[PDB]
């Protein structure tokens, strides 16, 4: 039920400065504010130097730290260190307990700091790996045991997404685009429990319109829609997306080749 | 020295944007920074930026301040981080220049080497895109305008792709409407790769020197032609997948048509029925 | 690779410092060979005995010169040994002087083709749909 | 030259790794003692072991417990019992189909994450050809 | 226990399984006997973890056990199931069928209904981690011959109740049961024909009228 | 008062709030008559090392075998026996914890709970190392787990059954060829799944539909 936003400049800073550190691991701290026991909102971040040791308690920078926050502070960015980041790369999310006597040291400055780890490497243009998550593949390290994971979202204003979407200009490519697969899986397959849900409401009209005059069955469901519509409707949208979605591949395939 | 196109990662964007809502700044006046990246070759790419103090002379400014202590305090502070990003140029997110500029540009002279870089990112959004405009000065001494592009390195290929997930267009037009989208894009396509073709002609005939940074995009472009957990099989278990839907589906529309096929029979029957008296 | 190995026999002698690390010129050769019948390649795909011929190479080291082949950034791919194959995901841009330009002139002379089949030939079909 | 070796991905050989370090080795005093301190020239052997073991891990999408075996200098009860261990730690993702055969090292991808892979492949091919068609444009004007 | 009085356990199954919470006995019968109902309707109709769930838990029936001459007996009968003791299956079966389920006078009439199904499941039980047994593994297991083991599985089988098959040739035992993709396409495409026949059939008697 | 709240929360599987009160109790028939209850303050220090043994917590184990608090007196069938049954555990060896639930069960056949305890904490190891010994492996077979495991078959595969009727590991054995295959997740598709309902539901519906023939 507990969750964080995680505002789209706080993840690019972190990814770039995870991708610039490989094949060493970087870390960082995020600035935000606990709206309530059940959200942490990450709205900034800003990067910590590296140290001859790994990342550790004595990496962060107290002089380096509030040297940022005054700076910050002449911009308005003020806010409360709410978390760290860092990078496994190449092992996954988890903490090791180094990593989490340096979080038992964020918590001693505020009880609900969280940890973020990033991955950088395996990470890629695909899901991007993150984990956020707090004390008490990563089973191994107890995941449950002295730790437990969080959620993970992410804050977009109207204007933020109005910029990212002149990144890509689709005028041209589309037709050739095939949207994300597991999504249409989630479609393909919610879709036909669904059509299994109103058949049976097909049925239960087709019985009950038998034994009962139209007159009485309108004052019966004229609230709700006509579950033979219900097939008629959703019979469609699988029909044709599925079509589409079949012809797409079969171009991509053998024109793309 | 001389440079033409100019590169930008997405990054200054939204950090600029967020500078922009972060100091509540009202469009009569406007926001200030600058940017980090790399001015050495003939283009410039711009990846960092960081926010800067600054003020205006009540209205109509005879004179201004930028705090340069300011500056060179976190200019070594970003170095200490990822030292391959140098001290380029500044921004205003101001629609449209001011009188300044050109003389506070002389200023960042100072704390940069070749042409300090002023690009002016629109946060108003409200016109269409390119929030950016990318200038130099050039002797007199304007600025000379100069191209732009968002060029998203790969970390930031990942952040936008898995921030814009949802975003992505339902796009009601009928099958026949899709069915046509695509096959204008075929022929699109098949349009540009006659254009490479006898470009190439041209490189190896006409003579035209070679451009290295088109053949580089060319090999990027074969690196990415799929070798057709083999994907091939990966494909077929899909097509096969989407293929029962249909087919399910063709039963559903199937037994529904039958339906209706009840109802007209029952209709004529009852009604030829009615026509006797 | 036989014209550079012709090449070698003369100098190799001549220059001092070339006659110590023959064995790096010669890995270096393998290397480039490997490369190139990739990089022409249609479909990126290998068997063993394909770059045993190709490089002149024994085929156990193959795998050695495969690994090594990544190790240095050159490829990306996986190798599997049951079949005897290799994948190469991808192979590194590198500048391209006049002759190697000639061949992709061809295979994108090919990819066009097929496109020009291929749209040309969707319009009958289904030509009682458009719009 | 020795940390250099292990940061590299490369198969190691252990008799070749013995003789060149022997000497510089065996003559410091806590790390690699006289009779004392032996017992580290096991570890260093472990250590060289789930080196080569986890690098082909990454090539070697499948390989034959026999040319693992030579690659490793090792026997099948060996093998399996590294794999095991190496597995355990979750390091390498392998996993042997036992009857004297496989080791299969690929990762199983759900079919549909490779196809989103492979769309994105495409996606970002067109937008290449795209900026090709922009400059390939410009360059006449240029010339 | 109407339900239960006629074939219907389905109902029985969360009627008298929650009757357990609160039970009013003057009304008709012994709070044991309804345990001996709620039970046997219990091990009849509840999946493996709702079994472990609401009956093998019971705060209930702990609380009686001994209490009868049935609950003993039926008890040990679905711990003998649940908890995977083949070789004492049949005893305990042959027991209950004996001291619960025939004294029953809502029971007794359904006395063979019940057994019958109480076979299938065990078989069905055993079977679902192996894609192929030995014959005289199971029958080794159960104790019973062969031959006669054969004899029973073959009354389950052709009714599509049970998804083994057998090869006598080998004396082995493979199950086919939909849950890898392909079994689950091969018995779409024949449930699909199925309808399609049907739907064409009727389709020409209404074109015509 | 108190070990019966203890035993009681060895019935609820918490073995802290259990040893909070085993502890105590232990120390009461410890300080008392002695006369017959050196015998019970003798009960006491078992369930107190059940909790440990329970708990994986070697070190208190250790703590708790000491000359004077009790050894001194109480050197005797109870004390050897749960230690080797504890580092047994913490071993991970199971033909120790075998041949511990031979040679020491004087006791633990007589003591109920004791016993309970570990037929359970003995099936959990098993369970365990059964979960390590597979995931390196498919098409592995089933001998092997068994020399590996050191431990008779039958019994291996007594379990191996009851994991996946259990939905532990998604596998399956196969007995004609001595084999047991694993997967990486449920090989059924739930898709296919619900078509498979759709028809089913359509097929009624179609009938009830001609029914209205008239
Ligand atoms: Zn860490």
């Amino acid at each position: 039920k507990e969750t964080v936003y995680i505002s789209s400049i706080a993840l690019l800073k972190m990814l770039k400065h995870g991708r610039a550190g490989v094949p060493m691991e970087v870390m960082g701290l995020m600035l935000g504010e606990f709206v309530d026991d059940y959200t942490v909102n990450v709205v900034d971040v800003f990067a910590m130097p590296q140290s001859g040791t790994g990342v550790s308690v004595e990496a962060v920078d107290d002089v380096f730290q509030a040297k940022m926050m005054d700076m910050l502070k002449q911009t308005g960015r003020d806010q409360m260190v709410v978390g760290w980041y860092h990078s496994h790369p190449g092992f996954g999310c988890w903490l090791s307990s180094v990593d989490v006597n340096t979080q038992k040291s964020f918590e001693q400055l505020n009880s609900r700091a969280v940890a973020v780890v990033v991955d950088p490497i395996q990470s890629v243009k695909g899901k991007v790996v993150i984990d956020a998550f707090r004390l008490i593949q990563a089973l191994i390290h107890g995941l449950n045991r002295h730790y437990y994971s969080l959620n993970i979202d992410y804050h977009k204003t109207a204007k933020e997404t109005k910029m990212l979407m002149n990144l890509h200009k689709e005028q041209w490519q589309s037709g050739l685009k095939m949207y994300d697969y597991e999504e249409k899986e989630e479609s393909n397959l919610a879709a036909t429990k669904s059509m299994v849900k109103i058949a049976e409401q097909y049925s239960k009209r087709i019985e009950e319109e038998k034994e009962l005059t139209e007159e009485e069955l309108k004052t019966r469901y004229v609230g709700r829609q006509d579950p033979k519509k219900h097939l008629s409707e959703t019979a469609d949208e699988t029909l044709e997306n599925n079509i589409v979605s079949v012809l797409t591949a079969g171009v991509n395939s053998v024109a793309i080749k | 020295l001389q440079h033409e196109k100019v590169t930008i990662a997405p990054l200054v964007l939204l950090s600029a944007l967020d500078h922009y809502e972060r100091t509540q700044t009202k469009e009569n006046k406007r926001c200030v920074g600058v940017i980090l990246g790399d001015a050495n070759s003939s283009t410039i790419r711009v990846t960092n930026s960081f926010a800067l103090p600054f003020e205006e002379d009540e209205k109509n400014s005879d004179v201004w301040f930028l705090d340069h202590n300011y500056i060179e305090n976190m200019n070594e502070m970003c170095k200490k981080i990822n030292a391959k990003e140098k001290l380029i140029g500044w921004y205003h997110s101001g629609p449209k220049l001011r009188a300044s500029d050109l003389k506070i540009n002389e200023l960042f002279k100072k704390y940069t080497q070749n042409n300090p870089l002023l690009l002016i990112v629109d946060v108003k959004q409200q016109g269409v895109g390119l929030p950016t405009d990318a200038y130099v000065a050039i002797e007199e001494k304007t600025f000379l305008h100069l191209p732009c592009t968002i060029e998203a390195e790969e970390a930031e290929e990942i952040g936008v792709e898995h921030l814009l997930r949802d975003v992505r267009d339902q796009a009601a037009g009928g099958l026949s409407i899709r069915l046509t989208n695509q096959l204008k894009s075929l022929k699109g396509l098949q349009s540009k790769l006659k254009d490479v073709v006898e470009y190439l002609d041209k490189v190896i005939n006409k003579e035209l020197p070679i451009n290295h940074t088109i053949l580089g995009k060319l090999q990027d472009v074969f690196n990415l032609l799929p070798n057709l957990n083999n994907l091939q099989k990966a494909l077929t278990v899909k097509t096969n997948d989407e293929l029962m839907v249909i087919y399910i589906s063709n039963l559903v529309r199937s037994i529904i048509a039958f339906d209706d096929l009840i109802e007209n029979k029952i209709q004529n029957k009852k009604i030829q029925e009615q026509r006797v008296k | 690779f036989d014209k550079f190995d012709s090449l070698i026999k003369v100098q190799i002698s001549k220059i001092p410092i070339l006659a110590q690390h023959e064995s790096f010129l010669r890995q270096k050769i393998c290397l480039m060979t490997l490369i190139e019948t990739v990089f022409v390649k249609n479909i990126r795909m290998l068997s063993f005995e394909d770059i045993s011929k190709a490089t002149h190479l024994p085929k156990d080291n193959v795998e050695h010169l495969v690994m090594r082949a990544i190790s240095l950034g050159l490829l990306k791919g996986s190798i599997d040994q049951v079949n005897e194959l290799v994948t190469i995901s991808w192979v590194q841009p590198r500048i391209i002087s006049g002759d190697q330009i000639t061949k992709m002139k061809d295979r994108l002379v090919e990819w066009n083709d097929q496109v020009e089949k291929l749209g040309k030939k969707m319009e009958a079909r289904g030509q009682s749909i458009w719009v | 030259s020795l940390v250099k070796l292990f940061t590299t991905n490369e198969l190691m050989r252990w008799p070749i790794v013995q003789k060149t370090y022997e000497p510089v080795l065996n003559e410091d005093d806590l790390a690699f003692g006289g009779e004392a301190n032996k017992h580290h020239w096991e570890d260093l052997q472990k250590r060289v072991i789930e080196h080569n073991l986890r690098v082909i891990s990454e090539y070697y999408s499948r390989i034959t417990l026999l040319r693992l075996n030579e690659l490793l200098d090792l026997t099948e009860s060996q093998t399996e019992t590294y794999i095991s261990d190496l597995v355990n730690q979750g390091i390498i993702y392998a996993k042997v189909n036992r009857p004297a055969k496989i080791v299969n090292f690929e990762k199983p991808k759900n079919s549909s994450q490779l196809l989103n892979e492979w769309s994105h492949n495409v996606d970002e091919l067109l937008e290449h050809i795209e900026t090709i068609g922009h400059l390939i444009t410009k360059e006449e004007i240029m010339h | 226990i109407h339900c239960l009085a006629v074939r219907n356990f389905k109902e029985a199954a969360k009627l008298l399984v929650d009757s357990l919470a609160t039970f009013t006995s003057i009304e008709l019968t012994s709070y044991e006997s309804i345990a001996t109902y709620a039970s046997v309707t219990g091990l009849f109709t509840l999946e493996r973890t709702d079994l472990k769930s609401k009956v093998i838990d019971s705060p209930e029936l702990l609380s009686l056990i001994s209490t009868t001459a049935a609950l003993q007996s039926i008890s040990s009968l679905t711990i003998s199931l649940y908890a995977s003791d083949y070789a004492s299956y049949f005893p305990y079966l042959l027991e209950t069928y004996a001291n619960v389920l025939i004294p029953c006078k809502y029971l007794n009439r359904h006395a063979d209904f019940f057994v019958r199904e109480m076979r299938r499941k065990v078989y069905a039980q055993l079977l679902e981690s192996y894609k192929t047994l030995s014959l005289k593994s199971m029958a080794s297991a159960f104790g019973v011959s062969v031959a006669f083991l054969d004899n029973d599985l073959g009354k389950f089988i052709p009714n599509k109740q049970l998804n083994c098959v057998i090869d006598r040739v080998n004396g082995i035992v493979e199950t086919n049961r939909p849950d890898n993709k392909n079994a689950q396409y091969h018995l779409l495409v024949k449930q699909g024909d199925g309808l399609l026949t049907k739907l064409q059939k009727y389709g020409a008697a209404v074109r015509l009228t | 008062l108190d070990l019966m709240s203890g035993i009681l929360h060895c019935e609820d599987k918490d073995y802290k709030t259990a040893f909070s009160y085993f502890f105590e109790s232990f120390e009461s028939y410890h300080n008392l008559t002695t006369h017959n209850s050196y015998e019970k303050a003798c009960q006491v220090l078992k369930y107190m090392l059940l909790s440990k043994i329970m708990l994986n917590l070697i070190d208190d184990v250790k703590n708790i075998l000491n000359a004077k608090y009790t050894k001194e007196t109480y050197q005797s069938r109870g004390i050897d026996a749960m230690k080797a049954v504890a580092e047994a555990y913490n071993n991970r060896s199971l033909l120790d914890f075998n041949t511990a639930l031979k040679q020491y069960e004087k006791e633990l056949m007589g003591d109920e709970l004791t016993r309970s305890h570990f037929n359970a904490l003995y099936d959990t190891l098993l369970e365990s190392n059964l979960c390590k010994i597979i995931e390196p492996f498919e098409c592995v077979e089933i001998s092997h787990i068994s020399k590996i495991i050191g431990l008779d078959t039958q019994q291996v595969e007594g379990k191996l059954s009851q994991m996946i009727l259990d939905k532990i590991f998604y596998g399956v054995l196969d007995q004609g060829n001595g084999w047991l295959y694993v997967y990486e997740t449920p090989n059924q598709d739930a898709t296919y799944d619900s078509a498979l309902e759709l028809v089913g539901q359509l097929n009624k519906v179609v009938d009830q539909l001609f029914e209205k023939a008239s």
